[PDB]
């Protein structure tokens, strides 16, 4: 019950607060140490917010061979304890 | 039910779950029966993010407990040294005391925690504080035997609070979740430093916008003057910051105000060579002759900082090209004290007097020749500079360089056409000065001449 | 580090009283 | 987590009396009472319990600030290991006949376990150390069970191998325990407990001795030894300390070497030379352990443990004189060994458990954990 319909990660937004609103308006650009938002859409409405929330992981990847000893990759929650 | 799982979260520090007790309507200042709300809760077991997001949403910071204890007693107690960190960089008030007259202090120093008891003192914890049966901070750790608690009490003594207060750490850090939750507790924005500077001083050293204005819309003066007379907006021209600069001006910034020694922001501007800064102020209505306690226009201060476009900008806003200070020190005379040979340039391209006399009757000549600036010397003879002229005293250019043994100065001033013949006031030639100095290569060059 | 600046003598050193003053015309008179 | 420490005034009172009242309900339905040397034989089991309480409390309260601790701890273990003891030896070698010879071997039982707590005090609460208690004379009463059924020899007489079995297990709780100090007041205390058990211990090493000559020559063997490794302690204390002293906490366990290196061999030395020289090698033993043991947690019970080892290879070494034999006894010792190991792993893990509310790392060896004082902010 926690299918995802889409994911907008409004570039024209995040990269005004980024100061990337020059390279596009459609491509996200973001510069590290800065949040950015992301809005993630489900198939059908979510019943129970915290399992679906421990239900749930993100990870972010770079490369072509992307590991966590290079940097190049990093899986994290999606909870307000997070590492800001 | 829904208030007691999130006493129950806020133990725990189960973040999410009691983020969506909030959301769901649960009144934040609920407590349990001993009196203990989320955030004594989340102090006691040290829950550093739930302790600020409780913070951020707006539960009362010094709520006591049914023995009196706030959240920063609790922390202290418990040892949890960051939440005393937390607490105290939001406002918690570290001099807060019990229904048994205990502070935040002395529980730290009863349970031999060193760090949090060495924190407390640093913002300013009172160890004279003494309970309702007469003891200090320093007697209840003699008797638990905590020898470093006591030896740290007894070196403090009473040298009081050495941190920034707590809005000053917030608005250099550009914080405005902090900043807003002390202003929601302490509504006075200029809240003075031990240095007497407010927060604004300190957003405008580090042109942190954010929190600047939200001081602003809080009511800090833009025109706070402190005794060294150093307002926000002389700090934010001397850094550079020009988006300060125009904020404050937007907000009434006063443009002629002077500090203890009679610089205005524009002389703040030109002496580190801000030429959009400069510009701006300029075209507010900054005096662009205003003057120091020793005579010293922005120009005499752009000639010293060798900012040649800061100079070209105040030369092209009419400002005076021959001003002198109480010396009578031209921008030429001070280009040529400091060697900056294109500031002279541009001067000298611009009609600056090449033969100006100081007090002492000294030229720019003669004052390059004095620091063996041989560039400013080969461009001010090249613009009509006397090699003759004395001073007061009768000195020409040859013979302050061959006093102060500069042989380049010397072997060009000889190559032009100047007589190593001419005489001081007492009759003194300038081998008499290589002589009298010592400046055997000086004098060797002198007699090979005709000297 | 990272926590000297919350401190009242490190800020009034990184602030620079003594850059918003006059420090003096120095002229170093060539006689004695 | 907080280090202010969680209120006991529910754990350690309902599991006290919980052990006491089934410790008085088994007294009732498993145990039975029943001359010209009632008060010699009395004797030797007072040495012990003196030893027990004084000795042992007061040679762990060199602490400076866990004085208090050490020694009403170290009582309230003698107290329960004693009673538990009694139980246990009567239920592993058969009801149980309560005498006056059946509360000393409970005694030594006891003080097994409170040789072994040297290790842990100052970083253990109360209820950690009841199951302490139960566990090691559990272990201690099997492992003699053991050795019984495999070497046929006694269960009463298998009980020699407690001080190895003490030392290994003490240190293996130790091991198990989280990470984390003297002072003169309660270093002479410390004297007084190590005064009291160096001048008893030949009453350790021999109260399972039936015969008369034995218990004399081991007694007299014991005497000789524990005066040679006095001398050879104290002298030699300064050759181990970086600063060339004396150190009164090297001398107050290493006064017991001679005692504890004959320990399992006096009754078979026939002549005091041979056990003066065992006694100066056991304190040459302990300067070489204080000088190169802390290069390789408590470094006395690190050297206990190595004049445990070492009384037993001399025992060893004796009972040739006096090869199957020696690969019996050398089964016998690392079985006791693997045993102590083992169960103080269990013991170690059983320790670590949350909710025993352990005192924070931060706050060992401090009364103020356990103990009240006056002006003190209490509660939150
Ligand atoms: C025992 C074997 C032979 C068959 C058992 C399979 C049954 C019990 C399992 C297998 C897959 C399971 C489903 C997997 C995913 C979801 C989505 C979740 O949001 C609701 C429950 C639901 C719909 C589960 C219900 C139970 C389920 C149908």
């Amino acid at each position: 019950a926690l299918g995802i319909k889409s994911c907008d990660f409004q570039a024209a937004r995040n990269n005004e607060e980024h100061h990337t609103k020059a390279l596009s308006s459609r491509r996200l650009f973001v510069r590290r140490g800065q949040p950015f938002t992301i809005i993630l859409y489900f198939r059908a409405p979510v019943r129970a917010f915290l399992p679906a929330l421990k239900k749930v992981a993100l990870t972010a990847q770079t490369g072509e061979q992307p590991s966590k000893i290079n940097r190049t990759q990093a899986t994290f929650p999606i909870s307000s304890l997070g590492d800001r | 039910d829904a208030a007691t799982s999130f006493l129950r979260a806020a133990r725990s520090g189960n973040l999410d779950k009691a983020l969506d007790h909030l959301r769901n309507g649960v009144d934040i200042n609920t407590c349990n029966q001993n009196g203990l709300n989320g955030l004594h809760l989340a102090s006691k077991e040290g829950h550093v993010k739930m302790v600020v997001e409780l913070l951020h949403k707006e539960i009362i910071l010094e709520t006591t407990t049914k023995k009196g204890n706030t959240a920063l007693h609790i922390a202290a107690l418990a040892g949890q040294d960051e939440v005393v960190r937390e607490l105290v960089n939001y406002g918690a008030n570290v001099n807060a005391q019990s229904q048994k007259g205990f502070t935040p202090l002395y529980m730290a120093a009863q349970e031999n925690h060193l760090e949090v008891v060495k924190f407390l003192l640093e913002n300013g914890a009172n160890q004279n504080v003494a309970t309702e049966d007469g003891f200090t901070p320093l007697a209840v750790a003699l008797q638990q035997g905590h020898e470093n608690v006591v030896a740290h009490l007894i070196n403090y003594g009473t040298k009081g609070k050495v941190r920034l207060p707590a809005l000053h750490i917030a608005a250099r850090n550009d914080d405005t979740r902090t900043a807003a939750v002390l202003l929601q507790n302490d509504p006075n924005p200029d809240v003075l430093s031990k240095t007497g500077f407010t927060p604004l001083h300190i957003a405008a050293h580090y042109e942190n916008l954010n929190v600047a204005q939200l001081l602003l819309n809080r009511g800090a003066s833009v025109n706070f003057t402190p005794q060294n007379g150093i307002t926000p907006l002389h700090i934010a021209s001397r850094r550079g910051n020009v988006i300060m600069v125009r904020l404050l001006l937007d907000r009434g910034a006063q443009i002629e105000t002077k500090t203890k020694d009679e610089l205005t922001p524009l002389h703040c501007a030109a002496r580190n060579g801000h030429v959009r800064i400069s510009e701006i102020l300029l075209d507010h209505g900054a005096p662009i002759q205003a003057k120091t306690k020793n005579g010293l226009s922005p120009i005499h201060m752009a000639a010293q900082g060798d900012h040649l476009d800061c100079v070209r900008l105040l030369l092209q806003y009419d400002a005076e090209i021959d001003d002198i200070t109480l010396d009578h020190l031209t921008p030429l005379h001070v280009a040529a004290h400091c060697g900056h040979h294109r500031v002279a340039k541009v001067l000298l391209d611009k009609g600056a007097k090449p033969n100006s006399r100081a007090l002492n009757g000294f030229t720019p000549l003669h004052i390059a020749c004095k620091k063996n600036h041989v560039r400013v010397m080969e461009l001010l003879l090249k613009t009509g500079a006397s090699i003759d002229a004395v001073t007061e005293s009768g000195l020409t250019p040859l013979h302050v360089a061959s006093f102060m043994g500069h042989l380049p100065i010397v072997k060009n001033l000889l190559q032009r056409g100047a007589s190593p013949n001419v005489s001081n006031v007492k009759v003194e030639t300038p081998l008499h000065m290589a002589a009298r100095a010592g400046h055997t290569e000086v004098a060797k060059y002198l007699l090979q001449n005709k000297a | 580090e990272e926590l000297q600046d919350d401190y009242e003598d490190m800020m009034e050193e990184n602030l620079e009283q003594e850059e918003y003053e006059d420090p003096d015309i120095p002229e170093s008179q060539m006689e004695e | 987590s907080s280090k202010y420490p969680r209120s006991v005034r529910r754990c350690l009172p309902l599991w006290a009396l919980t052990l006491e009242a089934a410790l008085i309900l088994l007294f009732y339905f498993f145990t039975h009472y029943d001359q010209k040397g009632l008060v010699a034989s009395y004797q030797v089991g007072q040495d012990l319990t003196v030893m027990a309480a004084l000795g042992l409390g007061f040679l762990t309260s060199n602490f400076r600030r866990h004085s208090w601790s050490s020694v009403a701890f170290n009582l309230f273990m003698l107290a329960l290991g004693v009673q538990w003891a009694i139980l246990l030896d009567g239920f592993l070698s058969q009801k149980v006949v309560i005498t006056l010879f059946s509360i000393r071997l409970a005694t030594m039982s006891a003080m097994s376990v409170l040789i072994s707590a040297g290790a842990v005090l100052g970083k253990v609460n109360l209820a950690q150390l009841v199951v302490m208690v139960l566990v090691e004379v559990t272990a201690l009463g099997t492992l003699r069970m053991v050795i019984s059924n495999i070497f046929n020899t006694d269960y009463h007489m298998n009980l020699r191998h407690f001080y190895v079995f003490a030392a290994y297990f003490g240190l293996t709780v130790a091991w198990c325990l989280p990470k984390p100090q003297r002072a003169t007041i309660p270093s002479l205390s410390a004297m007084l407990g190590a005064l009291f058990l160096w001048m008893f211990w030949p009453s350790v090493n021999s109260p399972l001795l039936r015969s008369p000559i034995q218990r004399k020559n081991a007694m007299f063997n014991t005497y000789y030894a524990l005066a040679v490794s006095v001398v050879t302690a104290i002298s030699g204390s300064s050759l181990a300390h970086p600063q060339r002293k004396i150190s009164m906490t090297y001398v107050h366990s290493a006064v017991l070497a001679g005692g504890v290196a004959v320990g399992t061999s006096c009754h078979l030395i026939p002549s005091p030379w041979l056990a003066m020289v065992l006694g100066l090698v056991a304190g040459l033993i302990s300067i070489g352990g204080a000088k190169c043991l802390p290069v390789c947690i408590s470094v006395m019970h690190s050297i206990f443990s190595l004049l445990g080892l070492l009384g037993e290879i001399t025992y060893i070494v004796l009972l040739v004189l006096h090869g199957f034999q020696v690969l019996l006894s050398i089964g016998e010792l690392s079985l006791a060994i693997v045993i102590a190991l083992t169960s103080g792993l269990l013991t170690g893990l059983l320790l670590n458990l949350k909710i025993w509310k352990a005192p924070h790392v931060a706050k060992y060896f401090d009364d103020q954990v356990f103990w009240k004082f006056p002006h003190l902010a209490v509660g939150f």
